[PDB]
């Protein structure tokens, strides 16, 4: 699921 | 709407290896599919248009294939700069929809973390709050333990961790553990230790300081 | 050189409006259409809408009512306006341009605009030094107690990038964010070189340069 902080998927 | 299912959720390979990303459509979309790369804190980058057509500036190691419902993005020889998320997009049907994406992780040799401990600055102590930061730098794999001790008392619940994404050059991780105390608590104690457990260490490494040296 | 630059990262009160400006260069808005795409934890990448060369607008089905896209061809600006924002509208918003005027393969993107939907108020961060003490010295800055995200951190006005690690922001129990940015340097350069972290929290117009010296 997308992380707004890193713009990466966790 | 067209549902695009990307598999797997996570891909873990080694540099120089081939890798394939899957993208499956709920129904036939011909070859109207586009691929995207997204690195840390970046915007999507166009890799492949219409299943197989190449894009300007994009490395020749990127290619795509497939038609109908089953599509594949391929990297014949993974490099450390390939560490990113990869999305697929269809436009045979309105509206254009994106897949959930696949995370590409890279394997490498075990790297022991370099540990640094940082006392709270005198500037922050004026706020009535103290932050003690422990830095685990350039290590692999991601798994690591940070144990905080204040005057031999085990700290628990008063620390938070942050981990960088995989480095695009050396494929390592860095970790920061921040112990948060009140200025009153911090002044009541002397020895502040940070113990680090990792696979690359044959023994737990401890960095510590006495308050006021 | 084709470019798209969006307006600064913003906080939006619940049930209020969101406004983002997309300023383009390297091409004319009369020749290409500008699309809008968002990225959220719960919905991933999501196509929102597009304003075409002729000024026509298409809005994705669940946004037709509260979405509104406009532009000024002369000023090369595209105006994105969405009404009635809720928490699940919290996402990163992009403006984008396709390869060809009629198509949807997005080869050009804006840097993104992190939108946070909250009733909370904006607070600038405090910047504290992580003072250094095998011939390699570690130092950094503690960017603490700010809202909302994001905050930009660089070193020596962009001249220092090698060895820099800016950690992801963590949400504290206070509802305020906090992060640290570190960098490894030769310990013999601590006397010669000056090290400054350039902190910028645009949501609150807080811009701080913090000099980090050995205590």
């Amino acid at each position: 699921q997308f992380d707004l902080s890193t713009r990466r998927l966790k | 709407d067209i549902l695009l299912t990307q598999s797997p959720v996570i891909l873990s390979v080694s540099p120089g290896e081939r890798v394939s990303f899957s993208c499956r459509a709920s129904q036939s979309i011909g070859t109207n599919i586009h691929w995207y790369q997204q690195r840390t804190n970046g915007s999507p980058r166009l890799l492949i248009k219409y299943a197989s057509e190449s894009i300007s500036g994009i490395p020749s190691r990127f290619s795509g294939s497939g038609s109908g419902t089953d599509f594949t993005l391929s990297i014949n020889s993974v490099e450390s700069e390939d560490i990113a998320d990869y999305y697929c997009q269809q436009n045979n049907n309105w509206p254009t929809t994106f897949g959930a994406g696949t995370k590409l992780e890279l394997k490498r040799t075990v790297a022991a973390p370099s540990v640094f401990i940082f006392p709270p600055s005198d500037e922050q102590l004026k706020s009535g709050t103290a932050s003690v930061v422990c830095l685990l730098n350039n290590f692999y794999p991601r798994e690591a333990k940070v144990q905080w001790k204040v005057d031999n008392a085990l700290q628990s619940g008063n620390s938070q961790e942050s981990v960088t994404e995989q480095d695009s050059k050396d494929s390592t991780y860095s970790l920061s553990s921040t112990l948060t105390l009140s200025k009153a608590d911090y002044e009541k104690h002397k020895v502040y230790a940070c113990e680090v457990t990792h696979q690359g260490l044959s023994s737990p490494v401890t960095k510590s300081f006495n308050r006021g040296a | 050189q084709v470019q798209l630059k969006q307006s600064g990262p913003g906080l939006v009160q619940p049930s209020q409006s969101l406004s983002i400006t997309c300023t383009v260069s390297g091409f004319s808005l009369t020749n290409y259409g500008v699309h809008w795409v968002r990225q959220s934890p719960g919905k991933g990448l999501e196509w929102l809408g597009v304003i075409w060369s002729g000024g026509n607008t298409d809005y994705n089905t669940p946004f037709t009512s509260r979405l509104s896209i406009n532009k000024d061809n002369s000023k090369s600006q595209v105006f994105f306006k969405m009404n009635s924002l809720q928490s699940n509208d919290t996402a990163i918003y992009y403006c984008a341009r396709a390869l060809t005027y009629y198509d949807y393969e997005f080869a050009y993107w804006g840097q993104g605009t992190l939108v946070t939907v909250s009733a909370a108020s904006t607070k600038g961060p405090s910047v504290f030094p992580l003072a250094p003490s095998g011939g390699t010295a570690a130092l950094g800055c503690l960017v603490k107690d700010y809202f909302p995200e994001p905050v930009t951190v660089s070193w020596n006005s962009g001249a220092l990038t090698s060895g820099v690690h800016t950690f992801p922001a963590v949400l504290q129990s206070s509802g305020l964010y906090s992060l640290s940015s570190v960098v490894t340097v030769p310990s013999s350069s601590l006397g010669t070189q000056t090290y400054i972290c350039n902190v910028n929290h645009k949501p609150s117009n807080t811009k701080v340069d913090k000099r980090v010296e050995p205590k």
